[PDB]
RNA sequence: CCUGCGGCGUGCACGUCCCAACUGGGACGUGCACCGGCCGCAGGAACAGCAACGGAGCGAGUUGCACGUCCCAACUGGGACGUGCACACUCGCUCACACAU
């Protein structure tokens, strides 16, 4: 099966900062403990685009796996302007298995709620200190 | 209605309910130009011409009470001689 | 490589800017000629004129149609006028080549362009191998009847070549790329492919990846390039990204033969007189009667399309006459000089 | 859609339907992202862009 | 910096003066080779828009104008070669110079319906041969063949093969090889027009004591065309004409058929003003008044070639001025109608406008 | 038949009865094949030699 | 050896069997030999028979020179829908089929005898 | 009627008797040869060789052989069946 | 006077049958090629002209796409509500009428 150091390799030049494969671990199950509350977590490129777009504030999650980059290659500006912190994933089919639809998206933006306001926190905390290239 | 007829071409092959027949007489049918037996016996409509400007096919469309199994290897088809056209014209 | 302040001699003649390329190689005439300080070199035009003379290589998308890309790209520009060379379907992506301008002028002369395509096709039924579609393919070569998909004026199309570049069994899906003249219907190609291996096909996706002498690796770029170009050229003022963008037009030109013609010649020539030998500084092998060449200034641009009325040697065997007649201006009036009427007689 | 590619060493495109390339490496998608004329990113892309080394400029100049 | 870099920054245009303009003209197809170094009489004419260059001929003049050098097959006669050649081309008129007996190949050249003009000045033109024979009785060793070859270098005395003896030379002779078990051998002449090389052979054979004959025969030159210029097959030329008429190429004939030129190409040549190239065609002999260029070591008496500034062959003709007196005159006959291959009306009349004419 | 040949580097051909040339490749025989007029097999024969890049206008000059 | 003799062959000598293929092609000539109708050798028999529309397995030699004597057939017998294959020698053929005379070319019909050998190799050349 | 010296006895390629000539006139075909006896010994059947020094092959009765005459024998022929040289030549 | 044109039973290939190589043998039918001088017809009687009065540039005639807002069940396909965007000749105007030192 696929690892987590050629799936990363896989990626395009522009996925960075890409979480590491602990950090990856989180982001999973963040996304999938927060798929619970349907409107609190959104999905797609327009949707999460849109709200971006209207100013909803979380993490915004990439897929390290894009091609053409012209698709998704402003979002990260818009995170960074915005204050939104961001970080990629190494495959889309992850995070797809992580909503548990088979269907993997480019993006996922995930908001805090209650229920996962510890996990929240704490993938959001690594993020930052990963840094920004 | 047919009041003249002339050998269009020979037999080729089928494709779902079409029946391709290889051209012998140079000149290019028509479009929707009925395709006859022997006897003046209207069996389809031309659909699609293709191949080579001097070894082609066509393309009939069997409509009323025909099939496709219903010809046979070697069978010869008619066409009016007043619907078709030169090689020339369609060449430069 | 080469240090910024070399002489221009210093560099190969096989390395000039694209329609100097090779002058040497050129049979001279003459060369006793008065340089005039008018003109530019094609590439080192002003930012105003450069876009006004130059053509877009676009990647054109999926959805938009080929007369709305370039509709867009006028908006994008601001420019007054911008045309395209070959018309490629709403659903259909791949070379798009798009005047700018004074450039537009050459759009009729890149109608008659071979076209390359890579055609995605589906069949109906299945084959028992690959070699079944490969020698079909053969067999759909030459000059073909064609129909224009969904006028109706059978038409014949050559297809110089094809390729089987790949297939599926499973999905019963294949990709050919083809060589084809301008015009042909690769839609009705693939139908006649399907209908040729006895099982029926369709084209699903199409790309042109060639449109001329013009293709994917020559400096191609997106819409987004336009468009990002524009907004630094607006907001900061920087013409790099805009200069990689946009391309002269004499890169629409360099396939054809050259007849570089003297400064005092050039304003005559943009005001509709025929090109004459007593003006012609250097003229190119293989120039034959009732064929369309390129009139150069000594600075690479291009004065205009002309058709040749003289052989190469009858110009190396003449002193005077008609070497080529107009058929399309591209320089505009009054770049040059008027100075027609001064020569060693004046009479 | 169907139409993927990869390159060769000379950067010329091999065109597939295989997700995967001969090298192992995935194939690039072969059609242009969807452009809508009503774009108000020109500035984020190309900050990002820049980032990672990705515009027109930075690339080495053509041989015209 | 990078080239490109170099290029949208640097200047990069023609320099004003250089002081030379000397053409190269080596390279030129067919009778434009060196076409600067042939005395320039004048530079003065107006060219005229008829007519094409010889190798950017349409089809259908490329065809009528046009020869082949044909690798014979074994079997045929060269006559069928020519009438197959005429049916496959649909040409009203072919012919050939040289006559292959039915079971020699080689090569055969065979003129399309224009070129057949050239069929008469094409019969004089040396034969390069190929030759297999078998001797009746064994020889010594291969130093006697190789001398009895040796014997027959000269104005040799032929009858032709199964009355009138002839003279006629062989002028290089060569013995590639000899396999003495079998008592075969292969050898290479170079020969003059109309000798029979099988009378060689048993002469060959006479000359060893042992008596000899020709098992095979295979031309490997008719004049200045041989087995690397651009011979082609039979098979050649059916496919060629297969594809012109039914994908509409013409890249394949144009690679079979060659221009008449070519034949040509040995002749010192007088360019002639397009003026002048309808009075050729109706018979009118050469004058001076209308000569562009001409090739040194012209002699009196001598067949050279009346050429267009195109490169189209206008006339054969018979020189009777030398390049000296052409240099040094300004009127009178410079050549003699021979054979006017161009046909008429292919550039307008325009004979009878000048000065002195009127 | 008797005759045959081989080519050397220059590419002229050189004569000879024997069935394998100095360098070990076989001799290629020196007449050509026979030709029958009434021939049906021009685009078989095209197909086959542009396939393999022998035909004459793939050469080049 | 096996390696040269398909080194000396022509460029059109294409598919070509390997060792292993052409002592079962070897095997199935010898084996067809035996019933003199199905088994067609030279030229002028095996173009004639395909022109009729006789099917099997055509088998070439690709040491013959000129190529023009041949070239046309395999076009021909993918036409028609006949498997064929190349062989390093003609000699090989030739003493396959019991005649130190060597053979351009042959066509192999199917018969009972050697049902499982003619679809062994029909199927090996079908995957090439 | 009368006899001129052909040449001398230079081989024998089978029947054929090859006399080389010395003479500059070159007779006509089959014609007849004759010693010095004015005996006829065959008729002429092939003239071969270099335009000036050349030879002639003569094909004899079966009264004859030819092995009969020694090197250095001596020919006989016609005066009256010899062509000009000049004629021959170009 | 000059030129162009015309006249003054062997083999070959294919198809079909017998026998004993990229073959030579036989037979039957198809087609294809062969075993310098004079005359007739036709074209012209040729000293090879022409360093600008016809060219160019403009204008007219001969449903999908993108965005936003909602419903629903990937770089998506569906609906609705509005926004913007695309779907060779003649006839007129102007410029010169240019052999480029």
């Amino acid at each position: 099966p696929q690892s987590y150091d050629e799936k990363v390799d896989h990626c395009s030049v522009i996925a960075k900062p890409m979480a590491p494969k602990k950090l990856s671990k989180k982001i999973y199950k963040l996304i999938k403990k927060s798929t619970s509350h349907k409107n609190y977590i959104r999905n797609g490129l327009k949707i999460v685009q849109k709200q971006l777009r209207l100013g909803e504030k979380g993490i915004v999650f990439f897929a390290g796996d894009i091609s053409p980059i012209e698709i998704m290659c402003h979002l990260p500006a818009v995170c960074e302007e915005k204050d939104i912190p961001y970080c990629y994933t190494p495959s889309r089919k992850d995070i797809g298995a992580a909503m548990g639809t088979m269907r993997g998206c480019v993006m996922v933006l995930v908001k805090e709620h209650d229920d996962y306001k510890d996990l929240f926190d704490e993938v959001r905390g690594e993020i930052k200190l990963l840094g920004h290239p | 209605p047919p009041e003249s007829v002339i050998p269009l071409g020979h037999y080729g092959w089928t494709v779902q309910d079409d029946l391709i027949c290889k051209v012998d007489i140079e000149d290019v049918p028509y479009f929707n130009a009925p395709i006859f037996l022997e006897n003046k016996e209207q069996i389809g409509k031309i659909d699609e011409i293709f191949g080579n400007l001097r070894d082609y096919f066509v393309s009939v469309k069997m409509g009323d009470n025909f099939k496709a199994n219903s010809f046979k290897d070697g069978q010869q088809f008619y066409i009016d001689p007043a619907k078709l056209l030169p090689l020339k014209r369609f060449l430069p | 490589k080469i240090e910024p302040t070399e002489s221009v001699t210093k560099l190969d003649t096989a390395y000039w800017p694209l329609l100097l390329k090779n002058f040497d190689r050129l049979n001279v005439r003459t060369n006793h000629y008065t340089p005039l300080p008018f003109g530019h070199s094609p590439l080192k035009r002003p930012i105003a004129e450069y876009v006004k003379a130059g053509f877009i290589n676009v990647d054109k998308p999926s959805n938009p149609s080929s007369h709305e890309v370039v509709s867009w790209i006028k908006r994008i520009l601001k420019v007054e006028k911008t045309g395209h060379s070959g018309t490629l379907d709403p659903k259909v992506t791949g070379c798009l080549i798009v005047c700018i301008d004074r450039a537009t002028r050459l759009v009729k002369s890149q109608q008659n362009a071979g076209k390359e395509y890579v055609a995605v096709f589906s069949l109906h039924s299945a084959v028992e191998n690959v070699k079944k579609v490969t020698q079909g393919l053969e067999k759909l070569r030459g000059a073909l009847f064609q129909r224009p998909p969904l006028k109706r004026q059978l038409r014949v199309r050559s297809v110089y070549d094809s390729k089987l570049l790949d297939f599926d069994k499973d999905r019963n899906i294949g990709v050919f790329w083809v060589s084809c003249e301008a015009g042909s219907y690769i839609r009705t190609m693939c139908v006649h492919l399907g209908l040729m291996l006895g099982v029926g096909g369709q084209m699903i996706e199409l790309r042109r990846v060639r449109s001329g002498i013009q293709g994917e690796k020559e400096g191609m770029v997106t819409m987004h390039d336009i468009l990002d170009a524009q907004w630094a050229y607006e907001n900061h003022k920087d013409e790099s990204y805009l200069r990689r963008v946009i391309k002269p037009l004499e890169g629409l030109l360099v396939a054809h033969k050259r007849i570089f013609i003297k400064d005092s010649a050039v304003n005559a020539v943009c005001y509709g007189a025929k090109v004459l030998l007593p003006g012609i500084l250097r003229y190119e092998d293989g120039i034959e009667i009732d064929q369309e060449i390129v009139i150069v200034t000594t600075k690479g641009e291009a004065v205009a399309l002309a058709i040749a009325l003289m052989t190469t040697s009858t110009m190396a065997s003449c002193d005077h006459g008609v070497a080529a007649k107009l058929k399309r201006v591209i320089m505009e009036r009054d770049t040059y000089p008027r100075k027609w009427g001064l020569g060693p007689k004046a009479s | 859609m169907y139409l993927r590619y990869y390159l060769n060493e000379n950067g010329d495109r091999q065109y597939t339907l295989a997700t995967i390339d001969p090298y192992g490496k995935p194939t690039i998608s072969a059609h242009p992202a969807r452009f809508s004329p009503e774009d108000k990113y020109s500035r984020h892309r190309i900050i990002i862009k820049k980032r990672f080394g990705l515009l027109l400029t930075q690339q080495p100049e053509p041989i015209l």
